[PDB]
């Protein structure tokens, strides 16, 4: 189940940085022309800001998440092939 | 008497020639009290598993035979005593008195020897008793990771049998046998320790296979309290079992398997591992009433790793039971102790396994918490919700409240009830969240210390009358204006 | 009634003997390499029964140049230690061998290294509190006096260095004995330890044993038994108080992994020998305190590749009183003693044993650092801004809390000039209490970082602009 | 003689009948000079690893004993030479006239046969001299992706001891051992031809078992080395012993050991590749007084795969030697060069062996560093201050620093004597500025040099000569450097 | 189509599609919250909601696990109730009305008594 | 080789597709019953890469150069076909579909290719 919640993982991640680029560009396009993705401006610029940082750490976090869940699958197939191959030398 | 030799021995295992007419499963004598069991048998030699200590067993000993299969002394001196998994005394207080004996691979009861489960096994937790119910005859896994509180309720459940037991009514004791299988000795005794404390070691049995025990010792550990539960079980009592842990008998398991070298399966695991569980909780029934009408239920323990169910044995258990309470870590943390994930965990018997009063007011509980989590995690980043999702989001936090209980801390039935009906019917809404538990705990006191007869009512009824719901609302209600709301 | 070898698979030698006089299962057997470079004495130890009179051996000691054929000698009697008072303030190997006095010891009792555990009913559990000045460890993970405590860490996370701080924090003062078993660690270690209790005056209260890590696996699978013979004989003989330390008995279950490969048996899950429970049990059963006879143990028990799941450690958790969990995690951030507060476990951490008051703030520390712990996917995408203000003033107490369970360690001078504190109990539940209920929320974090107690993070406050 | 014959041979494995008399471990001739060495005894015959050409190994071969256990000529003949992991030379310069012979598994010293690292080993690394010091008998692992430098901080290192070999005192050179295992055959070269062009194969004996190598080979190349670094430290030598990499090594034994059918745990590497890596790096020591007082230095490389220092043969390295430098593949493609990772870099034992001066100029670098990481991640004069602290850390491949010039430009930094000077000069500055301290007022350097410290009186000369340069250093950007 | 007819094909691939996109919807609202989504996403995940809420049903043997007798909802009642919830006809009802009943007339029993009307 | 040693040649090695040299090792060493090394590769996988790859050299003034096609298992760069292989790249030419698309011949894309000499 660990790649299978890696995948959703990824899959989360990449909505969410589907989404956040957009933000950006539209707070891009406000800036020239309530809600909370400001980042720290309530404690247009400022969400453009916010949603670049949120759309890199996306990335980041996509990043990161595919490696482990590379590294999970090499890990199944080797799992597998020991599993295999050990009961055939049982039976060997 | 017909004698083989050993041939080959090491690692707990032994081959030995001869014995032509040996049983499959039949205990072994090798020299110095040793015993063993014969598991495989092929045309050249028996590979027996040695059970207990295999150091002192040599090539070209002689063994024999016992012409018995697998079985251990039973009967009603192995209350309050600590055996081993040949139910030899490990305490020190002497030779157990054995009313008779049993083979440990006694076939469970079929469908027709079986009635339903209908007979509440209340455990003091109101999470469980409410939520997810244990009839006896029931089988309910106890999963989660290390240190999530399998054990606290496992004993908590053992020692809330003490009032059943002075009683003295036999259709109401519960005797209890609690199978340590891969322990350390000391959490052994602690474990004891805690139930000769409350009182529990009159009515309970520990069959204990510590960690230094050989895997033979801990492969059998759970048959061997099986065994001595379904002695009573078939002369009319109500047993209830716990197995602190399945897990650590599945590697026993494994480890006996790979060293007579049968071929491995998922994670090295014998392909009979899931039959191993399997064909032991089957043994724990609701025997129909020409048998007897006795039962055993069952506590067996998994611990997951990384909060991991998936893995090969959790899944063969869980696909076992009759429900499961599911521990997190998560969960525990968070202080909600017991730590039971709600949304998962399940009582295959349900309302049949509750008095009526608790069926009534605990009845869509489980659900209510379900959709309750489910709105929480939707609801995160909600500004302005629905009143009705508002609505929800305070009473399941109440009722997440209402269901947090101290280790050590029993509720009776009665109790319980009350303490359900306080949040399900609406009368905690009032309460601010962080107060709910003082607030339940001082209602039941003054319930306890005045109107007592409302858990008279209940306790002897089993419902709660429409005349009680009256008493106890108006009670509810003026203890309200006194309760200083922090 | 001597034997033959007839077969030699790296560390693992096959030995005919005459019917009837085959060697008994553990018994130490020698055999002579002669060699001229590799010339040495092979103690072998009788591991299997292969029938026709065949043993299957394991080797002490390398057995690079050992030819076929070759005399072996059954000695009768399993690898033996010496025992007594006299072992205090030496250094030994696997065999009981000294080596910084060769020779010494060979006059004293030798016990063999192979015993059953205490009986059943000798074993009382133990619930007191060992104090250590820690704050993370006697807060949330209190150490038992007479238990088990083990350390668990990836590669590198400082278990070691938390080893020789409680050295220095249980043993110095110590008015019973000390036992340190090296098992498969650096060398250097050893020989850093040696000195360092030299020079603190601890040594002649402590015996050392190293089979470290250029030792062949059976080596390595024996050492850890020969320490835990010199622990037994002061707990039992001398009705001494023992403290018994290891380093690292995931390098004892390793060696059995090697061993059990080279002795033919089939692998279990991820390669590890099928007996990895009970050969742990074996030797973890016999570490304890029995009734008025204690031994505070603690032992570092390395976690492969950082993975807890893994089948070693995994098993050795059952056998724990007290379990200090470091995390790379919180490695990487700085915090020191790299202790993982929410995975660390003890089992006399109740109210029962340590009170109301220490149960009540340790418990809010925990919830608060799961809470914080939760938001983590949420902070790592957007950070705390889209946060609800209770959040958000939890996760700021929850940064102070994670800081303040760091401490400047007294084994820590070392890395960083800074000497350790020691910080009361009571201190520290008042301390976290406090924090717990905010009062140091205008503190900036960095107030809070690699102190002791409360006069510690005034002073830094100040040093650094705010005030306490 | 004791002949045996093939009767089968696969995959570089043979297996030999006869041979009554071998040892375990002996090594074997097979025809056409192959070499063998003998595993696994039992019976019915001797299996044994072929060490070269397996593929003209055939079932009836005649196979003859050396009468050796696994073992390398060993002896001085062998500095400035290249060998393979049998000691034969292959740079096609003649014969290697060995002193004698050493074993291949010899045991490590033991605890009481050592004593505390304490005397630096200079890499010339402004980054690790600084942050990570080594001191001689200690194991550094040198660790990360491919392509990040690994190979060329311990070149640099080996050319930094061109200076302590030209003193001729044994107490103060250091002879060097690099091993190359599975190691392209242009990269050897290449290895070969810049400690040629530093003056180093003077003082250094390169171990190859290149790609092309068997495995056999690859597994055996660092113990060969190893072995030859040993002979030198159990004499009172100081040795310098390069693994590059083991990462490769484990490779080639879990290659090994899976021909030989043997059951794999974790990432299918035998169960014993960790006590293959730690055997190896624990005769790596620091030797007591009574020994001779010599000592091998190891600097073990692994690669890792995308940065994960987690992973199985990663985590073992750590797990044996004394401290780790990181070299960070974001770093390296930033231009930050060469790319050590503050963070994760660590000297476990090397803060006793770093000379005063260098410990009183680097202790605040480290933090400072450290801490401008994090407030970059996101003052401003502290921002500043770690722009120039890394561009001083940088430093081009083959060029070593003299402790005593490390000493000067880590006080450059560390003194806010770059506070004035544009940050994309810096590198420029330090070198002229150098420059300037060796053309003239080189008695600092000797002054450092001799007393392992800096003097208030040189500090205030250094001070001096540094306002003395700013006058007349030219920017890039054209504007003075002046205060 | 051919055999379910085309109401029933229509209505059941407009549930799934509907239940498709709050799906892919789900995790945006876990993290950046729900008033981030377009109004036209707002109003499918409040008709998602309530639709997979529907497709519950108290079941007969199932009484013995919730104290509710089961119901039983013929097909036309089906396609014509879900076709609705997929129109926003029932969109003004709050979402736990829909849990664990039977047909429309179940639900307007219990959004009744949760104050709302059908 | 034989136009770069006789003929004093040099010489350009097309190989397409090189991850299937791999994988066809990976199918003799199962065939031949040997046990799979991590992911199901031969155990030999490093060996074998070398003993092809360590031939495409210069030497004696001529050379063989090999432009390679490389194939990566499930996009995987740490995968170890593809890890081997590229222990032995010098450089890396991407051809885009983007830049193709705009008309840019040869479609190479100048921020995804890569050279190791290119210092
Ligand atoms: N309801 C509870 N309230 C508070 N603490 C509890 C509760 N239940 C258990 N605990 C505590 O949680 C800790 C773990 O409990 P327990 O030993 O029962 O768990 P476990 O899962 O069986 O553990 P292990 O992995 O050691 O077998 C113990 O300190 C116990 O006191
Ligand atoms: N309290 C501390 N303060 C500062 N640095 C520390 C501290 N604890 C550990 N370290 C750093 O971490 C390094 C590793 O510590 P330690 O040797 O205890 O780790 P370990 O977990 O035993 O490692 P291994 O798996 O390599 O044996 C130490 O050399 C030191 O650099
Ligand atoms: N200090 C440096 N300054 C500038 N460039 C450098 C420096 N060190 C290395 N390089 C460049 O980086 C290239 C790669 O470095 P190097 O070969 O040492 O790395 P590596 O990690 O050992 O590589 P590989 O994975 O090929 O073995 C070198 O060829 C050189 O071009
Ligand atoms: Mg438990
Ligand atoms: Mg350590
Ligand atoms: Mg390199």
């Amino acid at each position: 189940a660990t790649l299978r919640e890696l995948r959703g993982r990824i899959r989360s991640a990449g909505s969410i940085k589907k989404i956040t680029k957009a933000q950006e560009l539209i707070a891009t396009s406000r800036i020239a022309k309530d809600r909370g993705l400001c980042g720290a401006y309530n404690a247009s610029a400022s969400r453009r800001r916010a949603m670049k940082s949120a759309t890199d750490n996306a990335d980041d976090l996509i990043k990161a998440l595919t490696l482990a869940a590379n590294r999970e699958r090499q890990a199944q197939i080797t799992q597998e092939i020991s599993e295999i191959v050990g009961g055939a030398n049982a039976l060997a | 008497e017909e004698i083989g030799t050993v041939i080959d021995a090491g690692d707990g295992i032994a081959h030995v020639e001869g014995l032509p007419s040996v049983m499959t499963q039949e205990l072994l004598e090798f020299p110095g009290g040793v015993l063993g069991v014969a598991l495989n048998l092929d045309e050249h030699s028996v590979g027996a598993v040695i059970l207990g200590e295999f150091e002192k067993i040599e090539e070209g000993q002689q063994v024999k035979r016992t012409g018995e299969v697998l079985s251990v002394p039973v009967g009603d001196a192995f209350l309050g005593r600590v055996v081993n998994p040949l139910g030899q005394p490990i305490d020190g207080q002497g030779d157990i008195a054995a009313e008779t004996r049993r083979a440990l691979e006694l076939q469970a009861p079929s469908v027709v020897q079986r009635q339903s489960v209908s007979e509440p096994l209340q455990t003091g937790i109101k999470a469980i008793d409410a939520m997810t119910p244990i009839g006896r005859g029931q089988r309910q896994l106890i999963i989660g990771d290390r240190k999530t509180g399998k054990t606290a309720v496992c004993v908590d459940t053992i020692l809330n049998q003490r009032e059943a037991w002075l009683t003295g009514d036999p259709k109401q004791q519960v005797r209890c046998v609690y199978v340590a299988i891969g322990q350390k000795g000391t959490t052994i005794a602690s474990v004891k320790r805690a139930l000769e404390e409350g009182g529990a070691m009159e009515y309970t049995t520990i069959v204990a296979a510590p960690a230094s025990d050989a895997a033979g010792f801990k492969w059998l550990a759970p048959y061997t309290g099986s065994a001595i539960g379904q002695h009573w079980m078939y002369n009319g009592k109500h047993v209830l079992i716990v197995f602190d842990d399945l897990s650590k008998q599945a590697d026993a398991y494994r480890a006996i398997s790979l060293l007579l070298r049968r071929p491995p399966g998922r994670e090295a695991f014998p392909g009979d591992v899931f039959y191993l569980h399997s064909r032991l909780l089957e043994r724990c029934a609701k025997l129909s009433d020409e048998l007897g009408g006795g039962s055993m239920t069952g506590l067996p323990i998994i611990e997951t790793k990384a909060n991991d169910i998936s893995a090969f044995i959790p899944t063969n258990v869980i696909s076992i039971t009759d429900g499961q309470c599911f521990l997190e870590s998560d969960l525990f943390n968070q202080g909600v102790r017991p730590a039971i994930n709600v949304g998962v965990s399940v009582s295959r018997v349900g309302g049949a396994a509750q008095i009526k009063a608790m069926k009534e007011v605990a009845g869509s509980l489980r659900l209510d918490l379900s959709q309750y989590r489910e709105l929480e995690a939707f609801a995160a980043f909600a500004s302005d919700l629905d009143a009705a999702s508002k609505a929800q989001l305070d009473r399941g936090a109440r009722l997440v409240e209402l269901l947090k209980q101290p280790q050590y801390s029993p509720l009776a039935v009665e109790e319980q009830v009350v303490a359900i009906f306080l949040g399900t019917q609406g009368h905690l809404d009032s309460v601010p969240v962080e107060d709910v538990q003082r607030f339940e705990s001082e209602l039941l006191e003054h319930v306890k210390a005045s109107h007592s007869d409302i858990f008279d009512g209940i306790r002897e009824t089993k419902k709660l009358s429409e005349e009680a719901e009256e008493k106890l609302v108006s009670v509810i209600n003026e203890f309200k204006k006194g309760f200083q709301a922090s | 009634t001597a034997g033959r070898v007839v077969r030699i698979t790296g560390p693992v030698v096959d030995v005919e003997f005459p019917r009837g006089s085959v060697p008994e299962l553990f018994n130490a057997l020698h055999a002579e390499i002669t060699f001229g470079a590799l010339a040495k004495t092979l103690t072998l130890e009788v591991a299997q029964h292969l029938g026709d009179s065949l043993v299957r051996c394991i080797s002490m000691q390398p057995t690079d140049g050992l030819v076929r054929g070759v005399e072996v000698t059954d000695t009768g009697a399993s690898i033996s230690v010496p025992v007594g008072d006299g072992v205090k303030g030496h250094v030994f190997n696997a065999l009981g061998d000294c080596l910084d006095d060769p020779g010494y010891g060979k006059d004293f009792e030798h016990w063999s290294i192979h015993r059953k555990p205490p009986a059943f009913s000798d074993l009382e559990p133990r619930t007191e509190m060992l104090e250590t000045g820690l704050k993370v460890v006697d807060l949330l993970t209190p150490y038992v006096r007479g238990g088990k405590i083990a350390l668990f860490g990836g590669a590198g996370v400082g278990k070691t260095v938390l080893i020789q701080e409680m050295i220095n924090r249980i043993a110095r003062n110590f008015g019973g004995t000390s036992v340190f078993a090296g098992v498969g660690e650096r060398t250097r270690e050893g020989n850093d330890l040696w000195v360092e209790l030299a020079d603190a005056n601890v040594l002649k209260d402590t015996a050392l044993v190293f089979g470290q890590m250029d030792e062949p696996p059976g080596t390595r699978m024996r050492v850890a038994l020969s320490a835990l013979t010199m622990a037994e004989f002061f707990r039992d003989e001398q009705g001494q108080d023992v403290l018994l330390f290891i380093d690292n008995i995931f390098r004892f279950t390793q060696a059995g992994s090697e061993v059990s490969t080279l002795l033919g048996r089939m692998p279990s899950a991820v390669g590890y020998q099928p007996t990895l429970a009970d050969e742990m049990g074996e030797l973890q059963e016999r570490i304890t305190s029995t009734r008025g006879r204690s031994i505070t143990s603690m032992q570092a028990v390395y976690v492969p590749a950082d993975d807890y799941t893994d089948p070693a450690p995994a098993t050795t958790f059952a056998h724990l009183d007290a379990t200090t969990e470091l995390s790379r995690a919180v490695f990487s951030k700085g915090i020191f003693p790299a202790v993982d507060p929410l995975a660390s476990s003890s089992t006399i951490l109740d109210p029962a044993i340590v009170g109301d008051e220490h149960y009540r703030v340790a418990q809010e520390v925990i919830r608060i650092l799961q809470r914080y712990k939760d938001l983590q996917d949420i902070i790592a995408i957007l950070g705390i801004d889209e946060l609800s203000e209770e959040d958000k003033q939890l996760v700021n107490r929850a940064r102070r809390i994670e800081r303040f369970l760091s401490q400047n360690m007294m084994a820590a001078e070392q890395f960083t000039g800074q000497p350790g504190s020691t910080v009361p109990l009571k201190e520290t539940i008042e301390a976290f209490d406090k924090l717990t209920k905010g009062e140091f929320d205008h503190l900036p974090e960095q107030a809070f970082f690699l102190i002791g107690g409360l006069d510690d993070l005034a002073k830094k406050a100040e040093s650094l602009g705010a005030k306490l």
